[PDB]
């Protein structure tokens, strides 16, 4: 467990490791925005 | 092209979404309730978690007679008191 | 928007990063931002593990792969690998996470704000792929960096707490390395060992002195090599042997990384020194051996003479000989007799497993360890049901050794494929037929028929 | 030109009936050695103690086998992953008893096929071709590696490598299902999508192109004669073929671009088979198929079987029967 | 300029309507407890 | 268990939001 | 109404996110309630 | 006889490989 | 059965709504 | 130009989804087979026919849901909704396995419909009907496995059930009881499928790597025009490459593509013949010479006898739950087991 002081951020911490994956998806959103030119 | 309107047009049109922002959630909610009300169990004759066995029974209610199978299943269901 | 469509660049959206090949500033951006991705995952994953971490449960029962890495460096653990303080884990995580913000900042800047090319901005930072001199210089810088890293490991081991030593006398513990192995006969000796059974090449390194000395050597080699590559330009034979282009270099490094990936797969699967079983769980060999030990102990308690017990096949039920005669555990685990582990070695004598020691010297901690390792073998399902495929749901477990080995085999394979891809392409492009055959100059049409 | 130069020119010559090349320089002797040893062994090798329990299994024709049952039998469990070349044996008789032929053959062959891949790169380079046929070949190759090298490494013994024989292969598959539940593994499922799909697409392409052949012949001759080798004109009407297929499903489910289509034809089975290979290669380290044994449970807690539990029962039969004298302890850990 | 209720329209909806209903059901099922 | 979904909603939108804002402002996408 | 008013890239992004959500739910269900083995 | 038959068929197949390759009808461009 | 009306009320409300919204174009088409 | 011809006109209009006369058979049957599978796998049990849960509603996942075959006691009943078994009751009919016959029969007629569609469109567009002809292999497989095979056996129960894990079970059953891998017709099947996959792979990769440079782009797909007359890749270079790599090479494109039709189609047809044999337990189960030798000589061992031991395990350990109508009770002591396991 995290130090007690940081425990409030437990759900945030549970979600962070996935963020890199989102960048991959973002690349597609972005490409779709410029019509895959 | 074969005369129908391009899907690109339709799904990016405002009207399409006025319609379907209603019709899709409606359907979804309907299916949801079809389960939550328990209607699905009764329509399809599927056991609820407490209706696979009677309390001290451990024998599967397997159908063993072709022409009186219906009556068999019915008896099996009654056996759950 | 320079080079950002197929028309201007030649590359379709799905090969979009190929548009970055001669845009050194933007390419710099992509690289730094990616480095930020890696550092980000290190930190975030560490904090996730730490939040999900119960100290009195083995690490390997909790799906941890980073905290074990930190613990092996001697941070956070005491005798036997027991967690005595989680704070260092917290620090490693937080500091990586903070650092990733910096890297992502720099990467995003260079990628969509800074000079798109660096050559007109700075002769120091700019580069031409064909400029063999500059290429070997950048290579040099980075070699110096790597050497510095290996030396950081040395410094941790020798001057800042030491490393976790599963082989420490009296039991696994954190130990300061004071006499690292410097003798080149030993160090490169590892490199000249066969990769086959009972040898295992560098994967067989089984004491921390050899590891530390190894990194001393690697650090000096990398720094000297780096200076060398700064101060020289490729010799003629090298010039005539290689393809000199971005994609080619990428292909070389892809080959290297594929090799490294396979090597690491084997490392985490077999080695229990730099991957302590206390943190990573027993190796497959280890657990099989452990089963044999466990039932030898049980049966011998019941009054069985395990040295003379003849199994159904005629071979010893508990004990048999290796093909060269050493006494070893019987049953299928006969394949794993090259296994060595701190809990088994006290029973080993000059000719192998020692029957007197087996009869009189087996300690309770050994029974315990054998039972633990036997019941945490690296076998489990994709949805993390522990045990053989026929086991019923109940135990939530897949060994970290399995996760690490499988992941890195997959990555090493695809990286081999990437090497073939980009090597072949780099050849074709350098020779100039990567886009297809010239109809008016089709080479085969100018060749004699095969028959 | 000096002798070495001449020799290089020959080795890499584009005019040899069969291309040699530098990859060929390694490929030819290793493949020859693997081939010769394989044929001699398959005909005449004595029984081999595969599981290291002095229970020799007969693989050769002269020793009671036909084509379907025969095999070059994997090396002894006693050997594990030890390197067992001919000069490590006291004699050829010992070498044969312990399954030496298997190691000689699979090592020479893995090297030789690797060099076969490389050689495909090499010739593509000499002929001014694009380079990636070798990438397509990497899929069957990866598979070969998976069953002859990787799975043995992970399990700690070449005795668990796939046998060189038809029935031996089936043996391998069944034991594999027992211990890894490979059928329930998504990488094997992708492999099946790969070869079922490859088969589908093979038949589909073959039949669409055959269906759109341009009339160049009379009804008394083969239509094949309507194509001549090296003609610059295409031999079928892809517009007609696409009209057909696009109408069979709908227009945008069909390819109008031959390059895109052929790239699809290459990509689907190659990627699928890549995943098959990786499936074997990762079950090598016992990350197994999905386990939903006893996953469904009623309100009291009674187990409600699914088809997965029936699968489990079959696997159990395989598990308890396989290598019936080789285990002395309750868990089959490798 | 374009019709609305075509053969395509029907086809599409004979698939799409039940699909959304069904997904609603399966969703609900995820919260059933023994 | 609510804060997890809320968080991933904020992060998960943070991505598409950049694209959207830039598209509206006719930025250098 | 006129076609093209809502950007196809937005529609795609939203649709995709919905897909990920519903499938995410189904994988949640593999660990909770019926089918969880618990 | 079985062994002889199996090996004989195999031998014929190898010979066939040889003729199919070195004594094929040569492809000719038009 | 009240459950069939509670369940198939969203479906018929959707049908009625879209009928309301598409009625003029449907009449124009027919 | 009477009503028949007006109808023909309408059926053959060039719309987004072609209908045709064949569409009248095909679309309702394909829709009912698909919908039946989805209905069954979402909502319907297999408790009364197999003693199995098989739906999302019961807690199964994508891999374990199935529409299962009827009880063995139903024999080969068409199991019509209005038949003497269900007698019009939709719920009972579901409980008795009516959806299995529903799906298989509507499915069979749907496959007929689809092949008819292939003929119809080929005729309308002016191409030769080789696609339909190729589709005969899917037909042979479906009819041999889902219809003939159970018809040869005691009942629909031993047909494959429509589900992922259920199919996996079908496979394991065929190994254990039929020694199906030993069967030369299955082997020809495997050669056709793997050979088909190989042809797919190698042809695609070869075409892609003997392309002419027909554009300036490094992404080379755009450098093709569907209307173009010229071959887009070099058959001559392809031929020399494969000639020097493998010894032989295609030189005729027409033959190449016919061959690509021929291999997988033939494979599947052969596999069909084998399953038709297994309908009667007419197996390639054993080699009699093997068994005479092994019976007399307890040191004679091959992979063939090894695999039979595996089969024996499969039958004994799987039969009681896989065949509940038999009421098998195999006491612990009679279960075949090797040492320890
Ligand atoms: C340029 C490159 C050119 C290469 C040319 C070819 C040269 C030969 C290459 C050999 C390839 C594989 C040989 C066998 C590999 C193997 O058995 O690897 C195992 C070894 C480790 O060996 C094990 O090492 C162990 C060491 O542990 C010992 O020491 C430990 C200390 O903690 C513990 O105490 C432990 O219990 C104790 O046993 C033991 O010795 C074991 O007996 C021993 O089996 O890994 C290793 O050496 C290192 C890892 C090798 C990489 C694995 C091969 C990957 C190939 C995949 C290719 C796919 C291609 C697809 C194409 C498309
Ligand atoms: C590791 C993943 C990664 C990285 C680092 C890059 C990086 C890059 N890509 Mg590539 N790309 C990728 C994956 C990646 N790509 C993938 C997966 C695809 C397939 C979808 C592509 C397809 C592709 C194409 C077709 C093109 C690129 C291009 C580029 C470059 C220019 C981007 C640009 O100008 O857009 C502008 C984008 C915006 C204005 C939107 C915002 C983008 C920023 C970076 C988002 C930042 C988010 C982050 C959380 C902010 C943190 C702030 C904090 C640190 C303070 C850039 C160096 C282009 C190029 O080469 O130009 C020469 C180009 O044409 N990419
Ligand atoms: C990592 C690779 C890398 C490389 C090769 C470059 C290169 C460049 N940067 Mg970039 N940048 C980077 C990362 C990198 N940067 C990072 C991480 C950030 C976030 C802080 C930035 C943010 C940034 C901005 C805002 C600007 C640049 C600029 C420049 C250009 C001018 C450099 C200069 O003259 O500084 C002079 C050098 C020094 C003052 C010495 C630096 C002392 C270092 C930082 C001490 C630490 C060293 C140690 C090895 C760090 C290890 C980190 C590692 C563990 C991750 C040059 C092309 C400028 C530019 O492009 O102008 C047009 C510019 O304005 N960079
Ligand atoms: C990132 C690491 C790296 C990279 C990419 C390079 C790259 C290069 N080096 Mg450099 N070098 C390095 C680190 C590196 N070096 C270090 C750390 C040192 C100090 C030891 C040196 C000292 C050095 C010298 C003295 C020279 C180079 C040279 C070169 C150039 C040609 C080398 C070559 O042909 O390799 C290909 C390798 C060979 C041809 C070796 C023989 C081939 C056999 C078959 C290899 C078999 C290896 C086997 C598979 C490995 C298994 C394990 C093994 C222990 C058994 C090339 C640019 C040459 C040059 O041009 O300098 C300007 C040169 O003369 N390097
Ligand atoms: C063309 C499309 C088509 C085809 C080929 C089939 C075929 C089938 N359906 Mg399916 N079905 C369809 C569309 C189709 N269906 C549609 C659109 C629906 C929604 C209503 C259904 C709903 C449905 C259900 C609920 C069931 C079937 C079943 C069946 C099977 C038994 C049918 C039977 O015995 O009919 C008998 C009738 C005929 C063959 C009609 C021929 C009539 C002749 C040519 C004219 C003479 C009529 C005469 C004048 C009438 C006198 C009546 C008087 C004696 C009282 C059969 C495989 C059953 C099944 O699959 O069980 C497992 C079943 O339970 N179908
Ligand atoms: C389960 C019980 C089963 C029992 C059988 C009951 C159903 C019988 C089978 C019906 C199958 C097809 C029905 C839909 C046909 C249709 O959509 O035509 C669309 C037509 C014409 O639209 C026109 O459609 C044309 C486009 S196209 O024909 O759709 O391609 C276009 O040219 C024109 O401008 C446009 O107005 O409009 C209708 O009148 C539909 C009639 C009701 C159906
Ligand atoms: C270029 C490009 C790209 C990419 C990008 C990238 C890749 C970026 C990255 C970025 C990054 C890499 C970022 C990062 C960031 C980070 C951050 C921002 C962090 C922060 C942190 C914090 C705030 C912390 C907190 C805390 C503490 C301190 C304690 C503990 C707890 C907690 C966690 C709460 C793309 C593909 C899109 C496309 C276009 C182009
Ligand atoms: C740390 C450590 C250690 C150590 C280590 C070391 C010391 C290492 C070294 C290493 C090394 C020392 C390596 C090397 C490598 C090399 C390589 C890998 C090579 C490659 C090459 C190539 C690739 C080439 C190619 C070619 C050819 C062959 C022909 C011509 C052309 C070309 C050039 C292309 C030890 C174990 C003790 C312990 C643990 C820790
Ligand atoms: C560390 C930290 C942080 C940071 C964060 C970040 C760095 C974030 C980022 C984020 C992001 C970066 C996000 C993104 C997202 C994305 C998305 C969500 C996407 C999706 C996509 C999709 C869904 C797609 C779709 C599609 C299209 C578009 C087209 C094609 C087709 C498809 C359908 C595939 C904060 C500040 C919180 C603070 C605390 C700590
Ligand atoms: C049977 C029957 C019938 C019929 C009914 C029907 C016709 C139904 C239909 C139904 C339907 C029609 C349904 C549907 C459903 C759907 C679903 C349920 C879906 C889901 C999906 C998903 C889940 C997805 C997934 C995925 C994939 C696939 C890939 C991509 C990614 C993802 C993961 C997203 C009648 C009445 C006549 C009579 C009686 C019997
Ligand atoms: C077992 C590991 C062995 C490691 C060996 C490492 C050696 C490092 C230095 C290699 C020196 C290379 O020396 C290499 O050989 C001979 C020297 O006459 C040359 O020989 C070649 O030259 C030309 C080059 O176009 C060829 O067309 C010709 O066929 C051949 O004569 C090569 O062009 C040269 O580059
Ligand atoms: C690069 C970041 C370095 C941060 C500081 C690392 C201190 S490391 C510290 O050093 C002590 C001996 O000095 C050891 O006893 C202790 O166990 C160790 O954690
Ligand atoms: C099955 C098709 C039977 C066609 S029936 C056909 O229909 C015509 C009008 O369409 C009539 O004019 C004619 O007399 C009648 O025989
Ligand atoms: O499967 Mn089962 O697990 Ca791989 O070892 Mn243990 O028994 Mn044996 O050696 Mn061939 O086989
Ligand atoms: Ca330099
Ligand atoms: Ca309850
Ligand atoms: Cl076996
Ligand atoms: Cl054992
Ligand atoms: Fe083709
Ligand atoms: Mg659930």
């Amino acid at each position: 467990k995290l130090p007690e002081a940081y425990a409030i951020f437990d759900p945030l911490v549970d979600v962070l490791p996935v963020i890199p994956v989102l960048f991959l998806a973002l690349a597609f959103v972005w490409q779709a925005a410029v019509g895959f030119r | 092209t074969t005369g129908e309107r391009p899907f690109s047009d339709i799904i990016t049109s405002v009207r399409y979404w006025v319609i379907h922002s209603i019709t899709i959630p409606a359907l979804f909610i309907a299916g949801w309730l079809f389960v939550s009300t328990g209607l699905a169990y009764d329509v399809f004759g599927t056991p609820r978690p407490d209706s696979y066995y009677a309390q001290e029974q451990r024998s599967i209610p397997l159908v063993t007679d072709r022409f009186e199978a219906k009556q068999q299943v019915e008896t099996f269901l009654e056996q759950l008191k | 928007a320079t080079n950002r469509d197929q028309e201007s660049s030649g590359f379709a959206w799905w090969a979009g990063n190929a548009r970055l090949i001669n845009l050194s500033g933007k390419l710099l951006g992509a690289h730094v931002a990616h480095a930020g991705l890696i550092v980000f995952w290190a930190g975030a994953m560490t904090l996730f593990e730490l939040a999900h971490f119960i100290p009195e449960k083995p690490m390997y029962e909790q799906g941890l792969i980073l905290i074990p890495h930190i613990a092996t460096l001697g941070w956070g653990v005491g005798p036997g690998g027991e967690v005595v303080d989680t704070f260092p884990f917290f620090v490693v995580g937080v500091v990586h996470l903070i650092s990733s913000a910096v890297l992502g900042f720099g990467g995003v800047y260079h990628a969509i704000r800074g000079p798109e090319t660096l050559e007109e901005y700075s002769s120091f930072f700019g580069y031409d792929w064909k400029d063999k001199n500059k290429m070997t210089t950048i290579l040099g810088f980075h070699l110096i960096v790597l050497g510095i890293g290996a030396l950081l490991l040395v410094a941790k081991a020798m001057f800042f707490g030491g490393l976790y030593d599963t082989w420490a006398p009296g039991g696994g513990d954190v130990r300061v390395i004071t006499n690292p192995t410097l003798d080149p006969r030993v160090i490169f000796g590892y490199l000249l060992k066969s990769p086959f059974g009972g040898e295992g090449w560098i994967v067989s390194v089984n004491n921390l002195e050899d590891v530390v000395g190894g990194h001393i050597w690697i650090g000096l080699i990398c720094i000297a090599g780096g200076i060398w590559h700064i101060l020289t330009t490729p010799f003629g034979w090298a010039r005539r042997a290689f393809i000199w282009s971005g994609e080619a270099y990428l292909s070389y490094s892809l080959g290297a990384l594929s090799m490294m990936g396979f090597i690491a797969t084997c490392f985490v699967w077999f080695n229990n020194t730099v991957y302590p079983s206390e943190f990573y769980g027993p190796t497959g060999p280890e657990a099989s051996q452990a089963q044999a030990m466990t039932f030898l102990i049980r049966d011998q308690k019941l009054g069985a003479n395990v040295g003379s017990a003849q199994g159904p096949t005629g071979l010893g039920k508990y004990l048999m000989r290796s093909p060269t005669g050493e006494i070893i555990f019987g049953g299928e685990t006969m394949r794993f007799w090259d296994f060595r582990g701190p809990w088994l070695e006290p029973l080993r004598g000059p000719n192998g497993l020692d029957l007197n020691k087996i009869k009189n010297d087996i300690q309770p901690w050994q029974e315990r360890r054998a039972a633990e390792y036997m019941t945490h073998a690296p076998l489990g399902s994709l949805n993390s049901v522990g045990g053989v495929a026929t086991e019923i749901n109940s135990v939530n477990f897949v060994s970290p050794r399995s996760w690490l080995a499988t992941s890195h085999f997959v990555l090493a394979f695809f990286f081999l494929v990437g090497h073939l891809w980009h090597a072949g392409r780099a050849r074709a492009a350098a020779a100039g037929f990567e886009k297809g055959i010239d109809r008016e100059s089709e080479p085969v049409l100018s060749m004699p028929s095969l028959d | 030109a000096n002798l070495w130069e001449r020799f290089c020119n020959w080795v890499t010559s584009t005019d040899n009936r069969l291309y040699v090349g530098w990859f060929g320089v390694i490929m030819i002797p290793t493949l020859l050695a693997a081939t010769i040893c394989f044929v001699i062994a398959f005909i005449a090798a004595p029984p081999v103690d595969i599981d290291g329990i002095r229970e020799p299994v007969s693989g050769s024709l002269l020793y009671g086998n036909n084509i379907i049952t025969g095999a070059v039998v994997p090396s002894s469990n006693a050997i594990g992953l030890h390197f067992y070349p001919i000069w490590e044996a006291a004699s050829l008789d010992e070498w044969l008893y312990n399954g030496g032929p298997y190691q000689l053959i699979i090592f020479h062959f893995l090297l030789g096929a690797s060099c076969y891949m490389g050689r495909q790169w090499e010739l593509s380079y000499r002929l001014g071709m694009r380079p990636w046929i070798c990438v397509a070949y990497s899929a069957p190759l990866a598979s070969a590696f998976a069953v002859f090298l990787i799975y043995p490494i992970g399990q700690g013994s070449f005795s668990d490598g796939m046998p060189l024989g038809i029935s031996g292969t089936f043996n391998f598959m069944i034991v594999f299902q027992a211990e890894h539940n490979i059928l329930m593994h998504p990488f094997h499922q992708l492999g099946v999508a790969g070869v079922f799909g490859g088969a589908l697409f093979c038949a589909m392409h073959g039949s669409l192109v055959t269906s759109s052949l341009i009339r160049e012949t009379t009804e008394t001759e083969s239509a094949n004669y309507g194509y001549k080798f090296g003609q610059e004109e295409e031999t079928y009407n892809i517009v007609a073929a696409h009209g057909y297929f696009g109408r069979l499903i709908f227009q945008y489910a069909s390819f109008n671009n031959s390059r895109s289509l052929h790239f699809f034809l290459a990509a689907w089975p190659v990627v699928g088979v890549w995943f098959a290979a990786l499936g074997i290669s990762t079950m090598a380290f016992n990350l197994n198929g999905f386990n939903f044994n006893h996953s469904v449970i009623d309100a009291k807690g009674n187990v409600i079987n699914t088809w997965a539990d029936i699968i489990n029962r079959a696997n159990l039969g395989m598990e308890v029967m396989h290598e019936r004298n080789a285990h002395n302890f309750p868990l089959d850990l490798a | 300029s374009y019709p609305i209720f075509t053969v395509r329209w029907v086809a599409v909806h004979t698939l799409a309507v039940p699909t959304i209903f069904f997904l609603g059901a399966i969703a609900a099922m995820q919260f059933i407890q023994r | 268990v609510i804060a997890q979904l809320t968080m991933i909603a904020m992060i998960g939108i943070a991505g598409p939001m950049i694209i959207f804002l830039l598209a509206v402002r006719r930025g250098n996408l | 109404s006129e076609g093209g008013r809502i950007p196809l890239w937005i529609v795609a992004t939203v649709a995709g996110m919905g897909v990920i959500v519903i499938v995410g739910l189904f994988f949640y269900g593999a660990y909770a309630g019926l089918g969880s083995s618990l | 006889m079985e062994t002889i038959t199996y090996v004989f068929i195999f031998a014929c197949i190898i010979a066939l490989f040889f003729f199919a390759i070195f004594f094929r009808e040569p492809p000719r461009i038009t | 059965d009240w459950r069939v009306l509670v369940v198939l009320l969203p479906v018929l409300l959707a049908a009625g709504w879209a009928v309301r919204n598409i009625l003029p174009y449907a009449v124009k088409q027919v | 130009r009477g009503w028949f011809d007006i109808l023909d006109d309408w059926l053959k209009r060039d719309r987004f989804v072609f209908v045709g006369w064949s569409g009248i058979l095909l679309f309702p049957c394909a829709y009912l087979a698909l919908g039946g599978w989805l209905t069954g796998t979402t909502f319907v049990t297999s408790w009364y026919t197999h003693g199995l849960a098989s739906s999302y509603l019961e807690g199964c996942n994508f891999l374990t849901v199935a529409v299962s075959t009827p009880a063995n006691s139903m024999g080969h009943s068409l199991l019509l909704l209005w038949g003497p078994e269900a007698q019009g009751d939709f719920t009972r009919w579901c409980q008795l396995g009516g959806l299995w016959t529903f799906i298989a029969l509507h499915g069979a007629f749907g496959l007929i419909g689809f092949m008819l569609r292939q003929f119809e469109i080929a005729r309308l567009v002016g191409v030769r009907p080789y696609n339909a002809i190729a589709f005969s292999a899917p037909i042979a497989v479906f009819v041999s496995v889902f219809l003939i095979y159970p018809l040869g056996q005691s009942s629909w129960f031993f047909a494959p059930s429509f589900g992922v894990a259920a199919i996996f079970r079908f496979l394991l059953f065929f190994q254990g009881f039929h020694n199906w891998t030993l069967n030369p017709f299955h082997m020809m099947g495997v050669a056709g499928v793997l050979g088909g996959a190989l042809l797919c792979a190698i042809h695609g990769a070869t075409v892609e790597n003997t392309l002419f440079q027909d554009g300036e782009g490094a992404s080379t797909f755009r450098a093709f025009n569907p209307t173009q007359a010229e071959e887009t890749y070099s058959m001559v270079t392809a031929n020399r490459f494969w000639s020097q790599i493998f010894g032989i090479a295609f030189s005729n494109k027409r033959w190449l593509h016919f061959f690509m039709l021929f291999v997988p189609v033939t494979g599947l047809w052969m596999s069909a013949i084998g399953v038709v044999g297994l309908a009667l337990n007419l197996r390639s189960y054993d080699f009699i010479s093997q068994e005479i030798r092994a019976a007399e000589d307890p040191e004679f061992e091959t992979f063939y006898t090894k695999n039979l031991l595996l089969n024996e395990g499969i039958r004994a350990w799987m039969a009681p739950q896989d065949q509940p109508h038999e009421n098998f009770v195999f006491p612990e002591e009679v279960l075949p087991r090797g040492n320890a396991l």
